[PDB]
RNA sequence: GAUGGGGAAGCUCCGUUUCAAAGGCCUGAUUUUAUGCAGGCCACCAUCGAAAGGGAAUCCGGUUAAGAUUCCGGAACCUGG
RNA sequence: GCUUGUGACGGCCCGUGAAAAUCCACAGGAAGGAAUAGUUUUCAUGCCAGGUCGUACUGAUAACCGCAGCAGGUCUCCAAG
RNA sequence: UUGACAUUGUGAAGUACUUAUUCAAUGAAGCGGAGCUGGAAUUCAUUUUCCACGUUCUAGCAUUCAAGGUCCCAUUCGGGGCUGAUCCGGGUU
């Protein structure tokens, strides 16, 4: 017999193998849900917002309700080739969120609001 | 030597903690296993009637050992031995093999073609098993309660059996099996008349024993 | 009629116990190897006030036999015991106030509290503020011990059962007028929703089996059998006698 | 108190910044006396 | 208010640590590869329940038609790494 | 002086006036460690990041509830001569 | 609430047992029997019996499979048996 040291009895370790299917849960993966497209909309040119250019040297943009700080700051350098100091975002009472991305001191909002068309 | 002390402890009541002792005695021990442990109590506590308290007394290891060696020499052809036998064919002898299976067995005793049957003491669905004993005596075929379940079933290739019986033993063999015979005749056959009037069981615990004779001393 | 007020009690949906500020269960140690041959030491920590209970506790710190810990008990203070004192409980311990030992480890004429009705069920006797159990006989066979309750009954106890030596302390508070409603409300404010009483002759007939009438009266007799069911047993029930 | 150096929440003795100079005085003459009560009645 | 269990023809009821084999972080072992495998530790044993209870950390000045202890300027602090 | 914070005290109870997350200290000594070399991120300085949702306004003899732009009802902070 | 039947067995006399059933406790820790050691003890040939068998001036301290003793490894930083801590029955009490 062995020697039980503690009176109480505890389930076993045993071993738990790893699924090996037969066949594929979908066999074809989705796309990217959220890709740099999808999180920028569409700019926003309110008289209000445009002040925000050439004065704050911050951008302005309808994003999508998904998408949270890190995914717009990523979308904004790799669609306009910019640098990103902060991002802020708030829900507007339509439902669609809007965020006030500021670029750093190195690039002028003014030029690449030009660049984009607007 | 110098550097090193004896610094014996106290183990008493209100002394220094307890050391650790083996306490497999009063484990809590999983449901499964309290309710097998308190079924083979329980049934040893109440007296059994004498039609179940027959199968206690099983065949001993000398004489068991002689007769799983002559069973041995009579295994059933497996199928890789099947095989080769099919693609060669009566172009293959008589064979010679043990028979088992409970409803072939029980109609071969009562064909009187039995020589020699095998019972198993572990069925526990016991009914299936339980009228043999009366019904080889009934026919005059010798039969030996066996040890093991199991141990029937690796002699015919299966995981149990619960029953084996000899029909006919090749020339070679006759002797051993007649020196078998007459050893469990002597051991279950004449016996039955008298085994049949005694109740099994009525066993006391360990410690219900100790009060008892605790009372009859004093 | 409806249902009556000593029926609705049963249901414990606003008469509960208002346990909040209890310190905890007031017990003894469970009945281990060191209670049943020899004696364990503890240390009395404190004695704090108990809310709903008039007599006070005492917590006692314990080494754990098996483990390198402390264990706290929470004990109901006998007269004497202070903080400091040395706590012994067991079948060899000695008899001193606020000692824990069997009831047949003691003479006759002992007095006892806070004592088990069977061995190892940590105290059910003579519990409240003043109380005490008296040890009147020991009957070696069969091992029983005869003592005395606090209602006068006289019980036949398993001489294995524990009890703490002493009387229970807070005693003398019931003489103590509360001369006023406003000390009764606060009485009752740690207990139970039990206070105010409305009297049965002051409702109405579907309210209570005393209600209605002209004028205020019960209207039959007030000593109720044993036998009546739910809703019938108002007043006195299965009163052997009435009267002064 | 996780901001704050280790010598702002301790006292430089036996029991530093748990218990004060007068408990830790009557623990170490507690613990001398009652050891050497012990010896003499072993003996 | 789930689970384990016990009720109920049943919708469901009781109960919350209960007659349950109820669970995972410090590593050592491995340089075939990622964690199989050696001791021990700990048994507490779902979850929900406060924009007035408990609680890590920001201030001043300026700025709009409508925003700010949230934006701008300056000056700080906390947590994790 | 007013409002408010706080300290040391005093009166009162058959009323003695929450819990948990969380953080720290101590006891203990398992381990790891120096001489051509190491440990301390509880000392100082330096580097990076900090997501999600709410945030406008009324708060009442006109933005709430009473069929209404109803003399009704609806919790609270600041308080000059 | 009272009676009958079922649950429902076992032994004795003119109540006894255990196993069903019922109650309670413990993260089922020390139960039952026996053997050591001593005391009481009076022996009517030897132990016919019974008790105890590490802790009480003091608000300290008590944890690292335990130090010691002894037996192995193939000596390295260590590891493993037995004893310390008496045996037997696996009925947690
Ligand atoms: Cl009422
Ligand atoms: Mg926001
Ligand atoms: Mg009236
Ligand atoms: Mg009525
Ligand atoms: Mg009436
Ligand atoms: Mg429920
Ligand atoms: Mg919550
Ligand atoms: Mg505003
Ligand atoms: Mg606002
Ligand atoms: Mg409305
Ligand atoms: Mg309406």
């Amino acid at each position: 017999l062995k020697v039980r040291t503690s009176a109480t009895f505890r389930l076993p370790k045993t071993l738990k193998l790893a699924r090996a299917p037969k066949y594929a849960s979908k066999a074809v993966p989705h796309y990217n849900r959220l890709d740099s497209y999808k999180v920028i909309e569409q700019p926003i040119t309110s008289e209000t917002a445009m002040k925000k250019v050439e004065d704050g040297n911050i951008l302005v943009f309808q994003v999508s309700m998904k998408a949270n700080k890190y995914q717009i700051k990523k979308a904004v350098k790799e669609l306009y080739e910019v640098d990103v100091l902060k991002v802020n975002t708030l829900v507007r009472p339509n439902g669609t969120k809007k965020a006030y991305v500021r670029l750093t001191a190195d690039y002028d909002a003014l030029d690449i609001a030009n660049r984009i068309g607007y | 030597n110098p550097l090193t002390h004896s610094t014996p402890k106290n183990f008493g009541i209100g002394q220094a903690v307890q050391p650790k002792r083996n306490l497999s005695r009063y484990v809590k021990w999983p449901e499964y296993v309290r309710v097998q442990r308190q079924k083979k109590i329980l049934s040893i506590r109440l007296k059994v009637p004498p039609t179940i308290a027959q199968f206690q007394y099983t065949l001993d290891r000398n004489t068991a050992a002689e007769t799983f060696k002559l069973f041995n020499k009579y295994r059933p052809e497996t199928a890789a031995e099947k095989k080769e036998r099919l693609t060669k064919e009566d172009a293959s002898p008589k064979p010679y093999a043990v028979k088992y299976g409970l409803n072939h067995v029980v109609a071969l005793i009562e064909n009187k073609k039995a020589k020699l049957v095998l019972i198993a003491n572990d069925v526990d669905p016991i009914e299936l098993v339980v009228f043999l004993p009366a019904l080889c005596k009934k026919m005059g075929v010798p039969y030996a309660i066996v040890k093991g379940k199991a141990r029937l079933g690796t002699l015919v290739n299966q995981k149990t059996s619960a029953v084996a019986a000899l029909t006919e033993v090749r020339a070679e063999d006759e002797a051993a099996l007649a020196k078998l015979v007459s050893t469990i005749d002597a051991n279950f056959a004449d016996k039955y008349d008298e085994v049949k009037k005694h109740w099994g069981g009525g066993i006391l615990g360990n410690k219900a024993q100790a009060k008892m004779d605790k009372r009859a001393k004093n | 009629g409806r249902v009556i007020r000593n029926q609705r009690k049963g249901a414990g949906s606003i008469f509960t116990s208002h346990t909040r500020l209890r310190q905890g269960a007031a017990k003894l140690r469970t009945l281990d190897y060191a209670e049943r041959h020899g004696y364990i030491r503890g240390i009395v920590k404190q004695i704090v006030h108990d809310s709903g209970r008039g007599a006070p506790l005492a917590k006692v710190v314990f080494r754990d036999p098996y483990k390198y810990r402390l264990r706290e008990e929470i004990f109901i203070a006998n007269e004497g015991v202070h903080t400091g004192q040395f706590i012994y409980a067991g079948k060899k311990a000695s008899l001193n106030v606020g000692n824990v030992l069997p009831l047949g480890s003691v003479p006759e004429g002992t007095i006892v509290s806070n004592v088990e009705e069977k061995p190892g069920d940590r105290g059910a006797l003579a519990r409240a503020s003043g109380n005490y159990v008296i040890i009147i006989g020991h009957n070696p066979d069969e091992n029983k011990t005869r003592v005395r309750l606090p209602s006068g009954a006289k019980k036949v106890i398993s001489s294995d059962a524990r009890g703490v030596i002493g009387v229970i302390a807070g005693g003398g508070r019931v003489d103590k007028p509360l001369l006023k409603a406003g000390r009764a409300f606060h009485k009752y404010r740690l207990k139970r929703n039990s206070w105010p009483k409305t009297r049965g002759v002051a409702m109405n007939p579907v309210d209570h089996p005393h209600g209605g009438g002209n004028h205020q009266h019960i209207g039959k007799a007030s000593t109720i059998s044993r036998g009546a069911v739910s809703g019938q047993k108002a007043g006195l029930i299965a009163a052997r006698r009435t009267g002064l | 108190y996780a901001t704050v150096s280790k010598t702002h929440k301790t006292v430089s003795r036996a029991y530093g910044g748990s218990r004060c100079a007068n408990c830790v005085k009557e623990r170490i003459i507690r613990a001398f006396l009652i050891e050497e009560q012990k010896i003499v009645k072993k003996v």
